[PDB]
């Protein structure tokens, strides 16, 4: 979508 | 002196700070590659794209994070990251002579250079430690005045707690300038020209596109 | 201090008072004109060379101007009270296409404003900061300003813990507006250059001046 | 910038 990798990384958590 | 939660907060904070590392590859194109325009810019955007993604690992750790409205924490990303790079780009400049040549030398339309160098000037003279730098970023990331926010007083609710911190340990640190404190939040005031004036300065930037993770968090 | 907290509060209350961007840009050539009797009653502003003074004024105008018609604009709802006596409404400005910076000032300056309720001496303060700006480009003294400016900062934080000691934090709830004012004028200026190039709204002398 | 010169000047 239009923040493809920003909501894929944001969607991952700790470390 | 600080709260029993306050000195909790910093060593949290602080953690999560010691965990931004640029890797050891990248570092090591600094002095081995050419120098040139062209491969001086190519450094740079890899620097950039692994310094937003270390960014965004450290801004998830930050307290409440997680809690804010999803589309939210998209909006703070790309309201504050160029303020954040530039104080840890000033961090490294105060404590480095082959990245500030780099960076002249990359094709960056000459207006920019002169303000960009005496800012960093600006910052070094205010003489921050660690925890001065790590407390400044943070509240910068959760800054409720960003465009896209929908739940801004949530936003307010994170930043506050840390700015409660800062001024006590800017007291702390430095006691024989009292406003040091003032001094930081004025460095604020002025990271917000830089935010404003860094899309014109990509879209300037002389090349042969930058990388989608940048693409994303500047737009195109 | 040697910046009197009083002499910042008279500063202020020496200069009180069909297409809503035309109303706005002639409040703000009125208002120019009395901005400078309002830095000339700063302390120590005149003092500085002339040169540094119209720099600072050249570089502070529209930051100055506009947290002195939100200020003023605390009691209006969803609008503006501008210099002249009119009013501009949020409606007004969404429909004359300059609705987004509009609600920008409204949420981050004329609210906030309100619900910390902020005096004039407060007011006046943040203004002199804005006002000897010491990253000002052309400067021929900048240590001399940000002295100034540090002085403001102590007498502000001063006056803060005399007259509201029951909230520690309102120094840096003042200071933390100057951010948001920086962003905000900046989007303002870059609307008005971009006004005087198509030419869609005319603009008197002083604002003319200050836009080249 | 003469306009501003102009109201500067008072001494
Ligand atoms: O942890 C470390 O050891 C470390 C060491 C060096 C280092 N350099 C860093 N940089 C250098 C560079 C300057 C500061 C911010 C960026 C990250 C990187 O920005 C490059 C940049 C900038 C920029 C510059 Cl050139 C100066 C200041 C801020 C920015 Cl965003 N704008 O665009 C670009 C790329 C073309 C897309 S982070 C970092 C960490
Ligand atoms: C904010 C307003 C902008 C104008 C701004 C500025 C910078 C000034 C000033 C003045 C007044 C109107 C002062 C007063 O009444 O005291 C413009 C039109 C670009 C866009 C719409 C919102």
């Amino acid at each position: 979508e239009r923040h493809k990798i920003l909501h894929r990384l944001l969607q991952e958590g700790s470390p | 002196e600080l709260t029993p939660d306050q000195q909790t907060l910093l060593h949290f904070i602080m953690d999560s700070y010691n965990k931004q590392r640029m890797p050891q590859e990248i570092t090591n194109k600094i002095l081995k590659e050419e120098f040139s325009a062209e491969e001086n810019f190519l450094i740079l955007t890899e620097m950039a794209t692994n310094h937003v993604q270390v960014l965004v690992e450290f801004t998830k750790k930050l307290p409440g994070f997680q809690t804010l409205d999803h589309e939210d924490q998209i909006a703070l990303l790309k309201g504050s990251a160029v303020e954040a790079m530039f104080l840890r780009s000033a961090e490294i400049f105060n404590k480095s002579d082959l990245l500030e040549e780099r960076i002249r030398n990359s094709g960056i339309s000459d207006e920019y250079i002169t303000p960009m160098f005496s800012f960093y000037k600006s910052i070094g003279e205010l003489k921050m430690t660690q925890e001065e730098y790590a407390l400044l970023t943070a509240i910068v990331i959760l800054s409720p005045d960003r465009q896209y926010i929908k739940d801004r007083e949530a936003v307010e609710k994170l930043q506050e707690p840390l700015l409660d911190v800062l001024q006590k340990l800017c007291k702390i640190h430095q006691p024989e300038n009292p406003q040091h404190f003032a001094e930081l939040l004025g460095r604020l005031t002025e990271l917000r020209t830089f935010n404003h004036h860094h899309a014109e300065m990509l879209m300037s930037w002389r090349v042969n596109k930058f990388t989608p993770l940048l693409e994303e968090i500047w737009d195109v | 201090e040697d910046m009197p907290v009083e002499r910042i509060l008279e500063a202020e209350l020496a200069v009180e008072p069909n297409d809503p961007v035309t109303n706005i840009c002639q409040a703000a050539d009125k208002q120019l004109f009395t901005l400078v009797e309002w830095a000339k009653r700063i302390p120590h502003f005149s003092e500085l060379p002339l040169d540094d003074q119209v720099i600072l004024l050249r570089a502070g105008w529209n930051e100055l101007l506009i947290a002195s018609f939100s200020h003023r604009s605390i009691a209006v709802k969803d609008g503006i009270l501008l210099a002249t006596g009119l009013h501009v409404h949020r409606n007004s400005a969404h429909s004359a296409g300059v609705g987004a910076i509009f609600d920008r000032v409204l949420t981050e300056l004329v609210s906030k404003m309100r619900d910390m309720q902020m005096d004039k001496t407060e007011l006046g303060c943040l203004r002199a900061i804005v006002l000897f700006n010491p990253d000002s480009k052309g400067l021929s003294n900048p240590a001399e300003v940000e002295a100034l400016r540090e002085k403001v900062y102590a007498s502000l934080e001063a006056y803060c813990k005399h007259k509201y000691p029951e909230q520690p934090g309102r120094f840096a709830k003042l200071l933390l507006r100057l951010p948001a004012l920086r962003s905000i004028g900046l989007k303002c200026l870059e609307h008005l250059f971009f006004f005087k190039l198509i030419g869609d709204t005319p603009i008197d002398t002083f604002l003319m001046e200050m836009l080249e």
